[PDB]
RNA sequence: UUUUUU
């Protein structure tokens, strides 16, 4: 009855970074990972 | 000297072809006979075919055998229209311009070696002094032995 | 003995449109590009249903009156099958460019439009396909005629059929037939629709390999 | 026969122009008005200046001005009567190239939300129409005082028998084949617009381009006099 | 209703231009990998300049001639932007780009004297061939000029017209079944090459695609020949350029017209060798 | 015992009816709709199930769905609200007081033509959608203006649904090779940034080329 | 051009190839009116309609209703039917139809008061089925009756009559001619006046030859004709109102 | 400018 797609299967995170390239980005990714786990 | 039109190519028999006996109703088979053809070197088409054989009673059986173009070209057709327009085959120094398309005159009526083809034949019962008593006209299928 | 000629179908050729379907039927060829749900002008604002535009263009000459009638037939078939109540105040544009005209344009056009509406992702209730029969002077019918069979015959019928229960969706006519001939052409069209609807499922499995 | 013993059909050599006379300020009802003639080609240009957008208000750009150019030929120009409605294709192009050349150097930066219209009407075409229209529009703009980068001059050139020709007539555009018109602003030498419809070979190209630019510079050395003469006989009446 | 370009798109793409690197990875002087395909019947071609498809069709009829020109045939061009090509190409909205392409194609392939008009006249003043070509833009991701010129030249090369025989005053045409259709008389193959100028003529580029046309401010078209003759040139976009730039541009355009003429000749030879042995559509080199 | 839930890893055709066994009702995904006691299929795709049934299709046009992370582009501003292009049917709205720590005294710095990362709060068929850049508690978890100097491009939604699984392949290799940072957006949009331009181009090609 | 079914390239009428000498219709009384059959409200899907018949002249009119200082603007479209008259005109027309439409628009605005219609428009559509005679005047009269039955506010009706001049040695004005009496004619005139306010609403008449006195006599004779013609239109609109 | 093979 809902056309969603994030709360159907499973998504990943918000604004995923890599190679500690940026900064605040790593922490946000870690928080997303914590939410996932 | 224009190349052949597309509707005329449709009226040829199909290119994978062998001898079909169902069209040989009035025809007689003479594969056992030896028949050779002599030709000025380097032809694609050939139409002459001969044999001579001694009979038991001192007589001779002489056969002139001709390729049957008429078994393939029905009247009123567009291939008949092309052959009625051109009429004869024009020969030049470098190349020639055939009246019949190259498929038919190259393979399906040129009496190649050691293959059977349709033919229209005349048989003479001629003596050792070569005068003729009886003459026969027939449709046949002919397997030539050699080209010379 | 009634069977179609050779089918070929290709998806996702063009980059810019939302869907792309090339459909090769024998020698004829129709390419269809469909824009998805997009913005409308204010004049076509319909609050219940979605506007569904169809543009049909042949390759020689500029398009005329008969092509306008054909594209109205396309818009009515599609809005019969496109579940358009789900998307209000949006416009779906279906564009058809005739690549090769070898006979029975409307069948190949409807097949290309159906594949293009599938691949673009517009929600529909059912599939649909188009076939054609040709009635000669004697009465022997031919499914999917060539241009020469279309030219010689006394009747040409084109039917667009549905996928759920094989019902008649669209019908166009150039001929002088009787009703029993109509019934026989409809039955042969249902058999041909069975073959084409299997051909849809085979190509849609051929896409999703990865 | 076009050029034999160095002389052309008109009786002029390969470098010199036609006689061109430009008059400013014809229509006092409008804002800027110019009338120019190059030989027998008559051109008339009217510009209504930076007025606000009257209708269809979504067309306005927020930063720069908008330039609208419309080319209309008279119906009695050549021998055969031609009709400007239902004959729009040639004209639509001739307007859009004028739009290009006058969005090139008109300084749209100083006039936000502003519409500048340039209307050019040709009264008698005798070859070299495009250059005459651009020159008429330049004189018309410099009537109305829209501040622009540079004086704009355009001319044409051809290539016959190994020699370059400047400022072609209708005869020389008819039989010849190589036409090359250009619009030029001479303070920096920057070619503002190129047009060429020919079968011209590459090894000659630079030569005729130089001659084309040279003809343009001659136009800039003539019309300038007219403008200064005009503005001089303004100031004597003022102060 | 088209999607607008980002500011960051503009800034990143201009910074990419300032170090001589494209988006896809080619150099500044490289056309995309082209592909020529043919239709079933004569004169139907599909040109892919690389995610940009142009359809080309040649039709031909018998029309009474124009009165001033009694002894040659009329060419009539139509380049129509299809609806599927770009979402902003609604009919009647894009008049400017339509006229700007149409007149350029018409001037090139008419006033270049590319294909003969004098070979067409059947009966002077009464019957003459009339050739109409139609180009449809199917997918818009680059130069419509270059792909349109390629498609028009390939369609003029591939087209065949039915024979007519003139005997006294009898004009007897034939069906394509009754006679072989003869090919058309062509002098040479002129072609168009598009150049993109960025930030007032500092940086020269060849063959911009969609983003690369949205960020640019100058376009130039040079039409050249096999024998290295320049047919037509046209500037657009409101830029100012020195003559040294077009003098160096003609040379690169000559190299490119030589390569694409090689590609078109390989295309025609491969299609003809396909149709000699059973009949099909002849793909063509995509390099 | 056919066409209820047996084909749970196959490719369905749009329109083939399937039903659920048996009160305990289930929830339908994006492709399926309800009809009495059966489920109507509207798209092509492969059916997947998790305990909900859902089908996925590689389609380009995004439909506005409530609560998704979407990169949008500022169109213009009109007073308090400013409009954003999403790539959908109608452009969405933003209020300047919806950003983190903003009132009438402090305007958030939003310029015309800058990309914005946020999420839709209201998105249905009835009205135009509206998005925000704040969490439910009242803070920004990386939302707002992305900034400049990073290449934006557009991909298929199926690629995003493949890459943002917890089981992925390309993202870990890309993070292993060298430094960079990227932003995904559920309408099919990817923003990238590396230290140099060449690595940014190689990243863009490797991301879009599969 | 391509929105209609094309046919032959060029066609000719048969009457020019017809070999016959058609006689003049002879002599008549000058003030001999044609019998008038008018009825209003004939159509259903239009807001107001009128049908007017006079001898061999037929005309129909219908009015689309109002749709969205400021002043109303009635723009009127005048199409002739393609099979009215000997020669067949093109279905767009384009030359003569806009010329008659300006006569309609400049004759109807003194009738319809437009201060009561801010930012609205009215579409008056007239259609001429059979060109038996005075073509402009019957269109004016039927458009006036259709606007009256449509329910827009007016000051008066519009009654129009056409005139014509026989080209004999003594030029004598004729009133309400037939098509043959226009084909023989030299000069034809058409007036229309609101009979209650007694003011001319529009006069359009092409000339061949005349003098200033003769045009004055023709104008006052046309005024007498329209004033004479009025009560049949009155009783017809009364009966059409009694149907309501 | 017959005549037989091309």
């Amino acid at each position: 009855e809902e056309q969603s797609f994030l709360l159907c299967e499973d998504l990943l995170y918000g604004r995923m970074s890599f190679r500690g390239f940026n900064p605040e980005v790593e922490k946000l990714m870690l928080q997303m990972n914590a939410k996932h786990k | 000297h224009q190349p052949f039109s597309q509707a005329v190519l449709s009226f040829l028999p199909k290119m994978p072809w062998s001898i079909t006996e169902k069209d040989m109703k009035n025809r007689e088979d003479l594969r056992h006979l030896c028949i050779c053809s002599v030709d000025p070197p380097g032809c694609t088409d050939i139409n002459d075919a001969l044999h001579c054989r001694e009979l038991e009673n001192g007589n001779l059986e002489v056969g002139v055998h001709i390729a049957d173009v008429s078994h393939f070209i029905r009247p009123g057709n567009a291939l008949d229209q092309e052959s009625a327009r051109r009429g004869t085959t024009v020969y030049l120094c470098e190349k020639r311009i055939d009246m019949v398309p190259e498929l038919l005159s190259s393979n399906l009526c040129s009496l190649k070696c050691d293959v059977d083809r349709l033919a229209f034949s005349c048989i003479w019962e001629m003596n050792h002094n070569a005068e003729i008593l009886k003459t026969k006209f027939t449709k046949s299928v002919i397997n030539s032995k050699a080209s010379l | 003995g009634c069977s179609l000629r050779h089918f070929a179908c290709e998806q996702n050729l063009l980059s810019r449109p939302d869907g792309s379907a090339s459909f090769l039927q024998g020698d004829t060829s129709v390419l269809a590009g469909v824009y998805g749900p997009a913005e409308v002008k204010v004049s076509k604002e319909i609050f219940n249903k979605a506007t569904l535009e169809v543009i049909l263009r042949p390759k020689i000459g500029l398009p005329g009156v008969a092509e306008k009638s054909r594209e109205r037939l396309i818009r009515n078939t599609c809005e019969a099958v496109v579940l358009g109540t789900l998307h209000p105040r949006t416009s779906i544009t279906v564009v058809l460019q005739v690549v090769s005209d070898a006979g029975s344009l409307l069948a190949c056009c409807l097949n290309a439009a159906c594949m293009a509406l599938v691949d673009a992702g517009v929600p529909m209730r059912a599939l649909f396909c188009g076939v054609a029969c040709a009635l000669d002077s004697d009465g022997t019918l031919v499914l999917d005629p060539t241009s020469k069979q279309e030219k010689e015959a006394r009747a040409v019928l084109t039917f667009a059929l549905d996928s759920v229960e094989r019902k008649l969706l669209m019908s166009s006519t150039k001929g002088l037939y009787s009703d029993t001939e109509l019934q026989q052409c409809l039955a042969a069209a249902q058999a041909a629709s069975q073959h084409v609807f299997r051909f849809y499922r085979e190509s849609l499995q051929r896409r999703y390999s990865k | 026969l076009l050029s034999d013993q160095g002389y052309r059909v008109d009786g002029r050599r390969a470098g010199e122009l036609r006689k061109i006379q430009a008059r400013m300020g014809v229509f006092a009802q409008a804002d800027g008005s110019a009338y120019i003639e190059q030989g027998n080609t008559k051109a008339l240009a009217v510009v209504y200046g930076p007025h606000e957008i009257r209708g269809s208000r979504a067309r306005a750009l927020p930063d720069r001005a908008l330039v609208n150019c419309q080319y209309s030929s008279a119906t009695f120009s050549t021998g055969e009567r031609k009709r400007r409605p239902h004959g729009d294709r040639k004209s639509c192009e001739m307007g859009l190239q004028l739009r290009q050349t006058f969005e090139a150097a008109i300084l749209t930066q100083l006039h936000p939300r502003s519409q500048i219209d340039i209307y050019v009407q040709v009264l008698q075409a005798d070859g070299g129409t495009y250059a005459a229209c651009v020159n008429a529009a330049t004189l018309a703009v410099l009537d109305a005082g829209i501040p622009m980068r540079d004086f704009v001059c355009a001319c044409s050139a051809g290539f016959v028998d190994g020699t370059a020709l400047a400022d072609l007539s209708h005869v020389e555009e008819a039989a010849g084949g190589p036409q090359l018109a250009l619009a030029l602003l001479p303070a920096s030498g920057q070619i503002a617009l190129l047009e060429m419809d020919a079968r011209l070979h590459e090894d000659h190209l630079e030569r005729v381009l130089e001659a084309a630019a040279q003809a343009a510079r001659d136009v800039h050395t003539l019309l300038d006099r007219v403008v200064r003469q005009h503005v001089r006989e303004a100031s004597i009446l003022l102060g | 209703k088209e999607t607008p370009l980002s500011n960051c798109e503009r800034r990143f793409l201009l910074r990419a231009i300032e170090e001589k690197k494209r988006l896809d990875g080619r150099q500044t002087y490289d056309y995309r990998n082209i592909r020529i395909s043919f239709g079933t019947d004569y004169g139907c071609c599909i040109v892919e300049l690389g995610k940009t498809r142009v359809l080309g069709q040649v039709s031909c009829e018998l029309v009474s001639p124009k009165l001033n020109r009694a002894t040659e045939g009329i060419l009539f061009f139509n380049l129509e932007l299809s609806q599927m090509a770009a979402p902003a190409f609604e009919p009647g909205r894009q008049s400017d780009l339509l006229v700007k392409l149409n007149r350029l194609m018409e001037r090139c392939l008419r006033n270049s004297k590319c294909i003969d008009t004098e070979s067409l006249c059947v009966v002077a003043g009464e019957k003459v061939w009339q050739i109409r070509v139609d180009l449809h833009l199917l997918n818009h991701d680059g130069n419509i000029i270059d792909a349109a010129s390629i498609a028009a030249i390939v369609a003029l090369c591939h087209f065949r017209r039915p024979d007519v025989s003139v005997q006294g005053d009898e004009v007897t045409l034939y069906t394509p079944e009754e006679r072989d259709p003869v090919p058309l008389s062509i002098h040479h193959m002129p072609i168009c090459v598009s150049f993109a100028f960025f930030q007032q003529g500092t940086y020269l580029l060849v063959d911009p695609n969609e983003r690369e046309e949205r960020v640019m401010d100058g376009l130039l078209v040079i039409a050249m020949n096999k024998h290295r003759e320049i047919c037509t040139i046209q500037s657009s976009g409101g830029i100012m350029l020195l003559k040294d730039q077009v003098l160096r541009c003609s040379k690169i355009a000559g190299v490119k017209v030589a390569e694409i003429t090689e590609l078109i000749l390989k295309a025609l030879e491969n299609d003809q060798k396909v149709r000699k042995e059973g009949g099909k559509f002849g793909f063509a080199e995509s390099i | 015992a056919r066409a209820a839930r047996t084909v749970l890893g196959q490719v369905v055709l749009p329109g083939e009816e399937l039903l659920l066994p048996e009160r305990v009702r289930v929830v339908c995904g994006p492709g399926l709709r309800r009809c009495g006691d059966r489920l109507l299929v509207t798209k092509c795709g492969r059916l997947r199930h998790k305990e909900v049934y859902w089908v996925d299709s590689q389609q380009k046009r995004y439909v506005p769905v409530k609560g998704d992370h979407v990169i949008g582009i500022v169109t213009a501003k009109s007073g308090d609200i400013f409009k954003v292009d999403v790539g959908g049917s109608e452009p969405a709205s933003l209020s300047y007081l919806s950003f983190e720590g903003a009132t009438k005294r402090n305007r958030p710095n939003v310029q015309v033509g800058d990309l914005i990362y946020g999420q839709f709060v209201v998105a249905n068929k009835d009205m135009e959608p509206e998005m925000v850049c704040i969490d439910s508690c009242g803070r920004a978890n990386g939302m707002g203006v992305i900034g400049q100097d990073g290449l934006l491009f557009k991909v298929t939604l199926g690629l995003i649904r493949k890459l943002l699984a917890p089981d992925c392949e390309i993202i870990q290799e890309v993070g292993k090779l060298y430094p960079l940072e990227i932003v995904f957006g559920m309408n099919g949009r990817i923003w990238v940034k590396a230290k140099t331009i060449q690595q940014t181009l190689i990243l863009a090609n490797i991301l879009e080329a599969c | 051009d391509h929105r209609r079914i094309r046919g032959p390239e060029e066609s000719q009428p048969p009457q020019l190839y017809a070999a016959d000498e058609e006689e003049a219709p002879g002599t008549r009384d000058p003030t001999r009116l044609r019998p008038v059959y008018a009825r209003a409200g004939l159509l259903s899907q239009a807001k107001g309609s009128a049908y007017l018949e006079a001898g061999g002249t037929k005309v129909l009119c219908a009015v689309s209703g109002p749709r969205q200082a400021l002043r109303g603007r009635l723009l009127c479209d005048f199409r002739r039917a393609p099979f009215a008259g000997r020669r067949r005109r093109a279905p767009p027309g384009g030359c003569e139809e806009r010329e008659l439409a300006l006569a309609l628009q400049e004759a109807l605005e003194p009738a319809v008061r437009l201060g009561r219609y801010p930012r609205a428009q009215l579409e008056v559509s007239a259609l001429l089925l059979e060109d038996g005679g005075s073509a402009l005047a019957a269109a004016l009269t039927a458009a006036a009756l259709a606007l009256a039955d449509a329910g827009v506010e007016m000051y008066d009706l519009v009654v129009g009559c056409g005139l014509s001049l026989a080209p004999g040695p003594a030029p004598t004005w004729l009133l309400d001619p037939t098509r043959l009496e226009e084909e023989r004619a030299a000069a034809g005139l058409t007036v229309a006046l609101m009979p209650v306010l007694n003011q001319v609403a529009g006069l359009l008449g092409s000339g061949e030859g005349g003098l200033t006195e003769s045009w004055a006599e023709a104008v006052r004779l046309g005024l007498e004709g329209c004033q004479r013609l009025y009560p049949v239109l009155q009783q017809s609109l009364v009966r059409a109102a009694r149907r309501r």
